[PDB]
């Protein structure tokens, strides 16, 4: 159901914005250290099956968040698994946690803006 | 894509070591740059990195005498090292630290007179057609940030596998990587003469980006 799909995408989008806003708008004395870690990034992310590329990075994501999260990542894991239904292709450029979260937020907004 | 190291050749301990890494085919605004060195008869060691966005991280054993800087407009990265001693004699490489790291040629500098990575075995005497397994165990989870390199004497390391399991284009199907969290394996099937070399793993999850001790494969 394109309906249920968008409540899950809206839910996935919110969870990612919660993490972004929690490391952007927050004291964070570990920000500089957290920012050193590099995330693998999707070569292309336009179909829901490309969420495979997000799932594979959930374990490093949780680890980085721990340096300042299990519940949020586990909640995200369930939604990704529901939405994705392949072989992830990664770009060569790697990204900081903020660039990583921004890319997948943008991805959700692209997909949310194609079923409504 | 090219990274070209320009160094002094021979330096006295009274002077500082200055090496310029000039890059082509990509922008320093898009990639982190690491510096590596390899002493004459020894393995590889990671010296430091300058992040895409400007800051740096240095190996704790060098952090008081090392300086890495860069000029985004000129596509150049600069290494400066002071308090030189004879053991700073080494081939110095700059590395584009993307998912599949891209290495410079390396330049030899001669001075005038932490996640541990356990790689096993250190040496392998073997025969053609054989299949060999080299293991690279990390002291912590490294989330597949593990590369395998093949080195023949007189040449820079060649990237075989990146991201634990991704075979680099141009590298024969005989090579494969596997592993998941702490334990990673390189497997070479149908051993051929062109595989005689020393193999190294490197983790790039957390700094310092440490190498394994090497596996020398001789037939």
């Amino acid at each position: 159901s394109t309906k249920k799909t968008q409540l899950q995408l809206e839910h996935l989008l919110l969870d990612l914005q919660m993490i972004l806003n929690g490391i952007n708008n927050y004291k964070n004395p570990k920000l500089t250290r957290m920012l050193t870690f590099k995330f693998y990034m999707p070569k292309k992310a336009t179909e829901l099956k490309h969420l495979q590329c997000l799932e594979e990075e959930l374990k490093p994501l949780e680890e980085v968040l721990n340096l300042a999260p299990r519940d949020l990542i586990s909640n995200i894991n369930v939604i990704v698994l529901e939405l994705k239904g392949f072989m992830c292709e990664y770009a060569d450029e790697t990204a900081t946690i903020v660039e990583f979260l921004n890319r997948w937020i943008t991805f959700c907004q692209s997909i949310i803006s194609t079923l409504t | 894509v090219q990274l070209q190291e320009s160094g002094p050749g021979l330096v006295a301990p009274s002077q500082s070591l200055s090496i310029t890494c000039t890059v082509s085919g990509f922008s320093l605004t898009n990639y982190d740059i690491s510096w590596i060195r390899q002493p004459p008869g020894k393995g590889l060691e990671w010296l430091g990195v300058i992040w895409t966005g400007g800051g740096t991280n240095y190996n704790s054993g060098f952090m008081s005498r090392l300086s890495i800087t860069k000029d985004n407009s000129k596509s150049q990265v600069f290494l400066k090292m002071n308090s030189l001693q004879t053991d700073d004699t080494a081939i110095y490489y700059c590395v584009r630290q993307g998912r599949s790291p891209y290495w410079g040629q390396g330049t030899l500098v001669t001075v005038s007179a932490d996640i541990q990575v356990t790689q096993s075995p250190s040496s392998l005497s073997v025969s053609l057609g054989d299949r060999v397994t080299i293991t690279c165990k990390a002291s912590k989870d490294i989330y597949n940030r593990l590369a395998w390199y093949q080195q023949k004497p007189g040449n820079a390391p060649r990237l075989l596998i990146s991201g634990a399991t991704s075979l680099e284009t141009g590298v024969p199907s005989r090579f494969s990587g596997s592993g998941s969290g702490k334990d990673y394996t390189l497997t070479i099937t149908s051993l051929q003469t062109e595989d005689v070399a020393t193999y190294y793993c490197q983790q790039s999850w957390d700094t310092p980006y440490t190498f394994g001790g090497g596996t020398k494969l001789e037939i």
